[PDB]
């Protein structure tokens, strides 16, 4: 299970908080400042993971982005990371050569994405092509409200 | 400055 | 008219050129969104609401939008649905007890015509669904786990498991509908079914029982998919559907804990895969991660885990300082297992020690102080204790407490116990938790033989600096009892040195007078010197001068003490042979 | 900054 | 003192740089900003930050900052006054001191860094003086850089010689959530503009009261000031002798003097605002705001600041006399009267909603403060009584004098 | 491309070379490495333009000592400007090359500097004057070798106020070196003539030269009236350094007054104004100020002993100036306003910054102490902050209350009722101990003690330290104070203190509380509950020789820190 996934930029600010379990939203806060501060912290070429209060955190930087996983002891990293890098690819498709900008002004669309790819703290579809449709289909519907 | 000027004696 | 769109907004916020500007267009901005939520506005609520939640990214409050998401929610059209949804996961909150417009809406919202709908409501309520929420809505989810359609099926699955998640009680019901999944062709409903049992079995060990006879079934999926072709679809740089196979993988390992059949089929197909799949990209380091730890954690064909632990060799020796990262986390994961099959590698283990990552040198850190024995200790201690010394501080509070830890279970004498306390006591001094100490005292004070020199040394160890305060704690309270045995040059266990009375006073006071002392500290050290008053017999005179000056200080312990102290020596002299002498010995 | 427009992945 | 001294911009960055004495690395003001951020987050903040054994002395103008580097027990006054002096000198040399201006002007403000301060003493500091020789549009140094009067050059010559004098009257209050004054004060300028020719000796008439009553004039309307401090040009030490204001002005506009006295009268203008407050619905202020001078006289111009809820929603306001705007800004209502006659009684009502949810984070609760102006003015009852001009040409010159009365920090705490 | 910008940088046209040097400081400017080009805009110093001049002169302070063995191509040209018949050009060159620290370009000033010392013009001759000093920093052997310190001194003699000023700072300078050895002190003859340069001078010069008399000490209180009344009126200066080196020289100076004469009096009445005037300043001012006036306020506190009115803190005062206030207001804290004092106080705990509310309430404790009757009225404030129901609020009150209780313990009233109601949902552990000990010494008139103590038990051992040790005499003074319903409750915590402690030190006064119940209860009654002597608060005044030390350093960051400058300069 993942506890939480945060998206924030190289100098510290929140692209994208997605809570899988229920935490106070100023807890939430102190958590998010902590952790951006470590990970950000730390040296390029260091691990995509580290051990943070009582979990483990799995980290990569796409561009200027960081695309940062809190997973519970039982999870493996490699996978995780397998995962952020699916995300980043659904995001590539859905947007087209997708750039942090893209985060930063249609953070609603990725939290959409998201939410089509993960669900709970575990992935529910593992296919890019299903995913992918799905939101297709999804905003047909919402231009659909439009005209 | 737009308000107007006394003359002040020179005493 | 017309309230800005969001990204119009989003450009606004980001012209801002200092945090004050940025507060100013956020005020701005949010006074006009307050005042449109007034006017109940059914056109704009729902970019409103938008703006509000990537105001509320920001950090700035919105707390005034929440019960805004529920009537975006409640609303008919698809895109208020969206986004109130989405601001429904993003604002509330369990403190806030709306419990039952959410779990109306979601009722309504996943009986829905059109299924993105039921799928808003699925996501949500499997996301920050309350506890309670996951009780009135449970046998919805169940419901809905038997439809057909896979869009909601996957969905229904996770539902299911966080409704488990949040109440443990509730996951036979979904029984029934558990059964036979298995030949579903559909990787994400399979994916999501294979959670679910697995949270399942992880939850009961009756469930364990029922699902694993379908081992052989995902045995020969997981098979399937080692050996299917080119999928341009769940493949992963020559690997299809790692997700699965890893999920598949973990619930191999929690079928089988300890069982043998379950593990001789899968014994088998272990063994495929630990030696099929390649190990050139991250994908599948990662399978093979999760197969190791399969392997290993259960019980099987020690042929197969031989060949286990050489993976995890061939890991621990990569360059990848991730694959490392990963070899010492599954060493770390079973030693409490197949101790042995671990203490092959103590050597690169603690060689890691020496890695330049911090998670690298952390992880050895774990695993080094998981692999010391009764044997290794006198040696192992040597190496940590250096690490120790050499140690950046992050590392220090750890270090300290593991080698108090190992050297509590397996002190070879008592004299090798001490000497490395009182290294530790020492060489890290400050980094070591206050509340260790009296595990410490307990451990000298069940030490008969040494005490003396125990104190010996303690004494010595004070007088060289009093900074570090759990050692001038334990000291001082060692001074204490043992104040004669230490004036009294004898020591059957090293050359005694040549000690006073007016000396010890003068540590003690200066322990009671300096900045770097405590409170508590203080404590001890001013019992400790009521103590000597027993313990000592030529100067007790200026002892009562100690505790009479320090019968006023502001410390309210201190005072206190010192004024019964005072009480004692000005009425009962006789008293304190009777009360100031040794305390019991507990464990 | 210039990088905001950069490729995640490329 | 100064070791280097630093312009930067709101990220910490260098803009432009002068190193005089050489005692601290430069690269050492890369340590500035996080630093201060570090400190500010702590409540930590001071114009003082330290990183080892290096000070930095730091201010902050518009989009700038003013950085002053020591690795020695520095004199902060001086490094302090110092920076402000050159934030005049540079407002001055250039009409908005901003980054654009320090880019588009590194060349004179090089110059200017070079001439202001040698090894971290200041040098000439006088704008009027520096432009003589440091322009924007080869000379030699001008006499009065090195001449006992260092504030006017020789050689000015007016076809029409007259002097202004802007006296300025500030009424600091503070007063307690109950409604009773904790303090008032008088914080007066004397600003003139004068335009004479030659070398002029000037002298200042007041009704200094210290001055009537070493003069046998005590029974006459007089001020006492509690303080006084004169620019340069003034002659302090005859002050000092028989409270004579006598100098010898620079050329154009100066502050001459300020002064500092206490009030013995009501304060100009009084708010009362009372607050309804019904919590997750609605807060309701009512406020009177009553000035207490005199019918003749009228107050220009004055706002009645106001704190609102941060969270509030869909204003209304009424008035008797003026208009309202909620700035959300500034999480506030001004209350906007451009004429206020004397002895007039305004009232004002605003009705504000309320988050049926309660904030996460009480907000603070700032005082009620209040903008205004009074020409022909003044509630100290200071006067001018004469300018004497001294020339040895004897030409006419007639001075002229204003009297205006407005706010200083003047506030009214809330409950 | 740095080969045209060569290029332009040699290109015989004037223009294209002056606009090339533009373009390379611009470029140095924001930040880049324009090293490479050192040669090519050397070959632009010798010229008729001044513009150009400096901004070579700028190039070579940045760029020399970095490239130290190409910079002497900027020699000759250098000494050059030094003999220029424009003293502007000429002060330029020496202030210039005072900056280069490389030793060969300091060899070739040497001479040069010598000339101007002696400069026909007083711009040249200051200019002179300070560019010793920049020597003395680079080589302090070179100057006593070239005997440059007695043409300073000299200097000090000079006909021109400015050359005057900047001689007296730049020896001053130098004389921080040489602490007392060879003091470069002058007589008070000379100090006259200073006292006219005073009058004579730049404000910041009048700074220079009252720092310099400050290090001074007159010989009796003739001298130090004389000079007193020449400093004084400084005080009137716009500029607030000026009045504050002023202040300094006259707290210094005050001491060799004969207190018996009317002067001393005179001077505590005439040093206040200034002081106020100054919290009016801008806020780094203030802050400096503020800091000043601590050190002065302790070692005369006459000056501003009614001055407490200023001293409050307005809302928008940075969070610096009111932290400082508060001490201000803490030490000027008499009988006569107290009662503002902690409306003052009573409105600041209203504040959002919690660290202010938090030394607000805390200096509402000091009040109780500093003065007696407001202990009372003390008290009575904290419990109406108590009744805010905010909880970090609550807590500091309750310990606040709890040392007033402590220091005068006639507070024996309703109020230990009252935060008894309070339900005690306390978290800080220094509140909830305070509050048991509140409870153990006054549990005669609390009936409920017995029953509030017994709260605290259920679990004990998860609880701090000093809430277990608290809580121990408590129940002990309690059972001892009436054996009633408690003897059963006392062996509870007694049992929680030795046999299921393993706190060493709490085992410690546990076992010896058991050995004195089992040995003599009346004895107990003698030793637990005896009378208490008075407790002795340590003083914040510093050490009056450490003052007095720190009055010499009035105005200068040792001022700010309250610590001599050995404790700080590296």
């Amino acid at each position: 299970m993942m506890r939480f996934m945060l998206l924030f930029s190289r100098r510290g600010k929140l692209r994208l908080q997605k809570w899988y379990l229920a935490t106070s939203d100023k807890e939430r806060k102190k958590m998010v400042r902590e952790l951006m501060q470590v990970v950000l912290a730390r040296k390029p070429k260091m691990c995509s993971f580290l051990e943070w209060r009582d979990l483990k955190v799995v980290y990569k930087r796409y561009a200027s982005l960081y695309f940062c996983c809190a997973i519970e002891g039982q999870d493996n990293e490699l996978i995780t990371l397998e995962l952020i890098h699916r995300y980043v690819e659904l995001l590539d498709k859905y947007f087209g050569s997708v750039c942090e900008l893209d985060i930063i002004f249609n953070f609603e669309k990725a939290y959409f994405i998201l939410d089509e790819f993960l669900m709970g703290g575990d992935v529910q579809d593992t296919s890019k092509k299903s995913v992918l449709k799905a939101i297709e289909q999804a905003d047909l519907l919402q231009e659909e409200d439009e005209s | 400055t737009s308000y107007d000027y006394c003359r002040v004696p020179m005493e | 008219p017309a309230p800005i769109r969001l990204r119009e907004l989003i450009r606004t916020i980001r012209t801002a050129r200092t945090q004050a500007e940025e507060r100013e267009m956020i005020q701005k901005e949010c006074a006009a969104i307050r005042s449109s939520f007034r006017e109940e506005d059914n056109t704009y609520r729902c970019r409103n609401v938008a703006k509000l939640l990537y105001m509320h990214m920001l950090g700035y409050p919105a707390h005034f939008g929440q019960l805004e998401c529920l009537k975006l929610i409640a609303s008919q059209k698809f895109t208020d649905k969206r986004i109130g949804y989405l601001g429904a996961m993003l604002l509330l909150d369990e403190r806030q007890d709306v419990h039952l417009l959410m779990t109306n809406c979601i009722k309504n919202d996943l009986n829905h015509s059109t299924q993105f709908v039921q799928g808003l409501a699925l996501c949500t309520l499997g996301c920050m669904g309350s506890s309670e929420m996951c009780r009135d809505l449970a046998g919805e989810v169940e419901k809905l786990l038997k439809t057909s359609n896979s869009y909601l099926r996957k969905k229904a699955a996770l539902c299911a498991v966080h409704v488990i998640r949040k109440v443990p009680e509730l996951m036979e019901m979904f029984l029934p509908a558990t059964k036979n999944l298995l030949n579903e062709k559909n990787h994400g409903v399979l994916h999501t079914s294979v959670v679910l049992l697995t949270e399942m079995c992880e939850r009961s060990p009756d469930m364990l029982a029922h699902f694993r006879k379908l081992v052989p079934q995902l045995v020969r999926i997981l098979k399937n998919l080692i050996m299917s072709g080119y999928s341009p679809e769940h493949d992963v740089s020559g690997i299809s559907d790692p997700f699965l196979q890893v999920r598949i993988l973990r619930l191999l390992r929690i079928l089988g804990r300890n069982d043998d059949d379950s593990s001789e089929a899968m014994n088998d197909i272990l063994a495929q895969v630990a030696t099929n799949t390649e190990t050139s990209k991250n994908v599948g380091n990662a399978i093979l991660y999760e197969t190791v730890l399969t392997i290993m954690d259960i019980k099987s064909e020690s042929g197969l885990r031989v060949l286990a632990i050489n993976i995890l060799g061939r890991f621990l020796l990569n360059n990848d300082k991730n694959i490392r990262y990963v070899a010492l986390t599954s060493l770390l994961k079973t030693v409490q297992t197949d101790h042995n099959a671990v203490q092959r590698h103590r050597s690169t283990i603690v060689d890691c020690l020496k890695d330049l990552d911090v998670s690298i040198k952390r992880r050895a850190m774990e695993l080094s102080f998981a692999l010391v024995n009764g044997n290794n200790i006198r040696g192992m201690m040597k190496e940590l204790l250096y690490f120790l010394d050499s140690c950046e501080p992050e590392f220090k509070a750890d270090c300290a407490s593991g080698i108090f830890l190992a050297a509590e279970k397996y002190a070879p004498s008592k004299r090798w116990h001490i000497d490395t306390i009182m290294r530790v006591l020492t060489t890290a001094g400050s980094y070591v938790r206050d509340d260790a100490v009296p595990n410490l005292i307990q451990l000298i004070t069940n030490s008969v033989e040494m005490h003396a020199y125990t104190v010996q040394r303690l004494y010595k160890a004070i007088l060289g600096d009093y900074s570090q305060q759990p050692l001038v704690q334990v000291a001082a309270w060692c001074i204490g009892e043992y104040g004669d045995l230490l004036v009294s040059g004898q020591c059957e266990e090293e050359e005694p040195i040549q000690v006073t009375e007016d000396e010890v006073l003068d540590i003690l006071e200066s322990v009671l007078i300096s900045n770097m002392s405590t409170s508590v500290t203080r404590g001890y050290a001013l019992t400790a010197i009521m103590k000597l008053s027993t313990r000592f017999t030529c100067t007790v005179n200026r002892i009562k001068k100690v505790v009479s000056i320090y019968g006023s200080s502001i410390d309210v312990e201190l005072q206190q003490r010192a004024v019964e102290y005072n009480a004692l020596f000005k009425k009962y002299d006789h008293m304190r042979s009777a009360l100031l002498e040794r305390m019991p010995v507990m464990e | 900054d210039q990088e905001e427009l950069s490729a995640l992945v490329e | 003192s100064a070791s280097a001294v630093y312009v930067l911009d709101l990220k910490g960055k260098v803009l432009i740089c002068r190193n005089y004495r050489g005692d601290v690395d430069m690269s050492e003001v890369e340590h500035f900003m996080p630093i201060l951020m570090e400190k500010e987050e702590e409540g930590m903040l001071s114009p003082i930050l330290a990183h080892g054994g290096v000070r930095f002395m730091w201010i902050k103008h518009n989009n700038l900052y003013l950085v002053a580097t020591s690795k020695k027990n520095a004199c902060v006054s001086l490094v302090f006054s110092f920076l402000y002096k050159v934030v005049q000198v540079f407002s001055e040399y250039f009409k908005e001191l901003e980054e654009e201006s320090i880019r588009d002007n590194f060349v004179i403000i090089y110059e200017l860094l070079d001439e202001l301060m040698d090894f971290g003493y200041p040098q000439t500091t006088d704008s009027k003086i520096l432009q003589e020789y440091i322009t924007q549009e080869a000379p030699r140094p001008p006499a009065t850089v090195t001449n006992a009067v260092s504030w006017r050059s020789e050689g000015i010559k007016y076809r029409k010689n007259e002097v202004f004098l802007d006296v300025i009257e500030a009424v600091n209050l503070l007063v307690s959530a109950n409604g009773n004054v904790l303090r008032s004060e008088i914080v007066g300028s004397i600003k003139m503009r004068v335009f004479l020719s030659g070398m002029p000796e000037l002298r200042l008439g007041l009704n200094d009261k210290v001055l009537f009553d070493n003069t046998g004039r005590g029974k006459s309307k007089s001020v006492e000031l509690e303080d006084v401090k004169f620019h340069q040009c003034v002659r302090l030490s005859r002050f000092e002798n028989d409270r004579t204001i006598s100098f010898i002005p620079p050329d154009g506009e100066f502050e001459l003097m300020s002064y500092r006295l206490n009030t013995h009268v009501k304060p100009l203008i009084w708010i009362e605002s009372v607050i309804e407050k019904h919590s997750h619905s609605r807060i309701e202020y009512m406020v009177k705001a009553k000035s207490q001078f005199k019918r003749r006289s009228t107050a220009n111009n004055v706002e009645i600041h106001i704190p609102v809820p941060n969270d509030a929603d869909s204003p209304k306001f009424k008035t008797t006399v003026g208009s309202v705007k909620w700035v959300p800004e500034n999480s506030e209502i001004v209350w906007s009267v451009k004429s206020f006659p004397g002895g007039k009684e305004y009232l004002m009502r605003a009705h504000f909603g309320l988050p049926s949810v309660e904030a996460e984070d009480k907000e603070g609760k700032p005082p009620i403060s209040v903008k205004f102006e009074i020409p022909y003015f003044t509630t100290s009852g200071i006067q001018v009584r004469y300018l004497k001009i001294i020339e040895k040409s004897g030409y006419q010159a007639l001075p002229w004098v204003r009297y205006i009365t407005q706010n200083g920090d003047y506030q009214l705490r809330t409950q | 491309e740095i080969f045209e910008l060569k290029a332009e940088l040699n290109s015989d046209k004037k223009e294209k070379k002056k606009e090339a040097v533009k373009k390379v400081i611009a470029s140095m400017t924001v930040g880049k490495d324009v090293s490479a080009l050192f040669p090519d805009v050397v070959n632009c110093m010798q010229t008729d333009n001044l513009e150009l001049k400096k901004l070579v002169y700028l190039y070579l302070m940045n760029y020399a000592k970095s490239q130290p063995d190409m910079a002497i191509m900027a020699v000759n040209t250098f000494v050059k400007d030094c003999e220029d018949p424009n003293p502007l050009i000429r002060a330029l060159a020496v202030r210039t090359m005072g900056c280069i620290r490389v030793d060969k370009i300091t060899e070739y000033l040497c001479e040069p500097l010598r000339k101007c010392l002696k400069d026909e013009d007083p711009y040249v001759r200051k200019t002179a004057a300070v560019c010793v000093a920049k020597l003395h920093d680079i080589n302090a052997q070179l100057v006593e070798d070239q005997g440059f310190l007695d043409t300073l001194k000299d200097l000090i003699s000079d006909s021109n106020p400015m050359v005057v000023a900047n001689a007296v700072a730049a020896l001053s300078e130098i004389a921080e070196s040489h602490p007392s050895s060879n003091l470069l002190d002058l007589n008070p003859q000379s100090i006259n003539k200073l006292l006219t340069a005073l009058n004579e001078c730049t404000e910041w010069g009048q700074i220079f030269i009252l720092d310099c008399l400050a290090n001074y000490m007159p010989k009796d209180d003739r001298e130090a009236q004389s000079i007193c009344e020449r400093v004084t009126p400084r005080l009137s200066h716009a500029n607030s350094a000026v009045v504050l080196s002023a202040v300094k020289v006259l707290m210094k100076f005050m001491e060799m007054l004969s207190k018996d004469l009317d002067y001393y009096g005179t001077l505590l009445k005439k040093l206040a104004p200034p002081l106020v005037t100054l919290l009016s300043a801008e806020p780094e001012l203030q802050y400096v100020a503020l800091r000043n006036i601590n050190l002065i306020v302790q070692k005369r506190p006459e000056i501003l002993k009614h001055e407490m009115k200023v001293f409050f803190v307005k809302y928008n005062d940075p969070i610096y100036v009111k932290l400082e206030k508060l001490d201000i207001m803490i030490r000027l804290a008499s009988q006569a306003n107290i009662a503002q004092v902690l409306a003052e106080l009573k409105e600041y705990a209203t504040e959002v910054d919690v660290d202010f509310v938090r030394k607000a309430v805390r200096a509402i404790g000091r009040c109780a102490i500093k003065v007696e009757q407001s202990a009372e009225r003390c008290v009575s404030t904290l419990l109406d902050l108590i009744q805010t129901k905010v909880n970090y609020v609550v807590q500091e009150a309750i310990v606040v209350i709890k040392d007033i209780f402590r220091k005068y313990p006639n507070k024996y009233e309703s109020v230990i009722a009252a935060l008894c109601e309070n339900l005690d949902s306390l978290d800080e552990p220094e509140a909830r101990a305070a509050m048991i000990w509140i409870v153990g010494e006054y549990a005669e008139r609390i009936d409920n003690a017995d029953e509030l103590l017994e709260s605290f038990l259920e679990g004990f051992h998860d609880k701090s330290t000093q809430v277990q040790l608290q809580l121990l005499t408590a129940i002990v003074k309690l059972f001892l104070k009436k054996p009633t319903e408690t003897q059963e409750l006392v062996q509870q915590v007694l049992s929680l203190a030795t046999q299921d402690s393993d706190n060493p030190d709490l085992r410690d006064r546990g076992y010896i509380y058991w050995r004195l119940l089992s040995t003599d209860p009346v004895a107990a009654k003698e030793v637990v509950l005896a009378e208490k002597p008075l407790i002795s608060e340590e003083t914040d005044l510093i050490e009056p020789t450490l003052l007095d030390e720190l009055i010499c350093y009035i105005g200068t960051l040792a001022s700010v820190y309250h610590k001599p400058p050995s404790a700080f300069v590296e």
